[PDB]
């Protein structure tokens, strides 16, 4: 349903602007991921 | 009772929460359970 | 009933022991080469990744995939998409399959190349399907997933050849030997004290005559009958790499005589 | 990381028999020599393909996400 973040404790698709330091819902973890890409990337297969 | 300082802490003596963990905890706490760690973070 | 004759030892559904005689070491020689680089397979050579929260990496699995047998018995109809003119791939020229696994028990996950679900129109042609010969019919493991870890894919397979890449290669594995007794000469063997003791000995002995103690060397023999063994990895039934290697072969110096033609 | 999808030497396919392979090991108590060439891996580049491998992926699926 669209993020930008992601905490790597319960992978919460988060997400939030400006003036929110770092941090997810209960998991006070301050380091987040960003999520993934949504235009899929195509491998050779060799 | 006054606080000075912080120690650096090796990775795997006493302190270093990794000193007692098993191996299903070291997983957990994203750590390999092969380092030996004898290192500063 | 003409030059180059055969003689089968052995047959299977992978394996085809076999004897060539009155033919040179040329020909015998290229169709070994033909078999293991230029026989047309089919073969992942694209993959386009929706999820991946496995542990391997995209590359990999991928590398993988493209390495999975597929059937191509009746690739000789499938067209090479280079060929084609449509805009990149179709079902002309292409199979598409795709492979969605999700990590649904907690007792790990296995994905196999059965997962693999062509979505193209086969057009009643026997290609793309991934091979098995497993006993338990899993063709290949892929990937593992754990708890709640996902991988979608799909992959487009197109007709290849060996030299390309090694994927497209049908042939496994080829014996070959001629002159099981070294009567010919093509060999100077390193002994260590006697020779004939330290050097084993090839079955194909068996099948020819021995040297005897005092003949001196026959200066015009040359190398005639080969002793070979055709692997298969299935893609392609035994007899037929044999079969299509010859044809390649046979094809390819046909090329060159419309080529002189031409010109 | 996962058994290796063919022999690199010649191309046996040899993705299909990991696991046929650790249970002739383990239920059939047989010598990795026998197993091996049960499970038709007569050559040793094929051999050594099944035989020397680690799987590693069993212990990258112990992290937990
Ligand atoms: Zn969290
Ligand atoms: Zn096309
Ligand atoms: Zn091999």
């Amino acid at each position: 349903a669209t993020l930008k973040y992601i905490c790597a404790e319960c992978s919460s698709k988060l997400s939030l602007s400006r003036t929110d330091a770092v941090r997810c819902k209960d998991c006070g973890h301050r380091i987040l991921l960003k999520a993934r890409t949504k235009r899929l990337v195509q491998f050779e297969a060799r | 009772k006054v606080f000075i300082g912080r120690l650096p802490i090796m990775l795997r003596s006493k302190n270093c929460y990794l000193s007692e963990a098993t191996e299903s905890d070291l997983y957990k706490l994203k750590e390999c359970p092969f380092d030996m760690g004898g290192y500063f973070i | 009933e003409e030059g180059p004759q055969v003689k089968i030892r052995e047959a299977s559904k992978d394996n085809v022991d076999f004897i060539l005689s009155n033919v040179d070491l040329a020909m015998a020689n290229s169709l070994r080469r033909v078999m293991i680089a230029e026989i047309p397979t089919l073969a992942i050579d694209s993959v386009e990744v929706e999820t991946n929260t496995t542990v391997l990496a995209d590359e990999f699995i991928a590398h993988r995939l493209g390495l999975i047998p597929l059937q191509s018995m009746d690739i000789e109809q499938l067209e090479y998409s280079r060929d084609c003119f449509c805009e990149d791939h179709c079902d002309k020229c292409s199979v598409v399959l795709t492979l969605q696994a999700f990590g649904e028990s907690e007792s790990t996950t296995n994905v196999y190349s059965k997962d693999l679900v062509i979505v193209s129109n086969l057009m009643g042609r026997n290609i793309g399907h991934p091979i098995i010969q497993d006993k338990e019919g899993n063709g290949v493991l892929i990937c593992k997933l754990r708890k709640g870890q996902e991988l979608k894919l799909t992959c487009v397979a197109k007709k290849g050849i060996a030299k390309e890449h090694a994927k497209w290669g049908p042939a496994a594995a080829i014996e070959f030997e001629y002159d099981p007794w070294n009567k010919l000469k093509h060999t100077d063997y390193w002994y260590e004290q006697d020779s004939a003791k330290e050097w084993p000995q090839s079955k194909n002995c068996e099948y020819e005559d021995p040297p005897n103690e005092g003949d001196p060397f026959d200066y015009k023999a040359q190398a005639d009958t080969f002793y070979m063994n055709v692997e298969s990895v299935g893609s392609i039934p035994v007899d037929q790499v044999v079969v299509r290697g010859i044809d390649t072969l046979q094809k390819k110096v046909a090329s060159i005589l419309l080529a002189l033609t031409q010109m | 990381m996962i058994v290796p999808v063919r022999c690199f030497s010649c191309g046996k396919v040899v993705g299909d028999k990991w696991e046929s392979y650790l249970n002739l090991l383990q239920e059939d108590e047989l010598d990795e020599g026998t197993a091996l060439s049960r499970l038709g891996l007569k050559r040793y580049c094929c051999r050594r393909m099944i035989l020397t491998h680690v799987d590693l992926i069993e212990k990258f699926l112990r992290y937990n996400p």
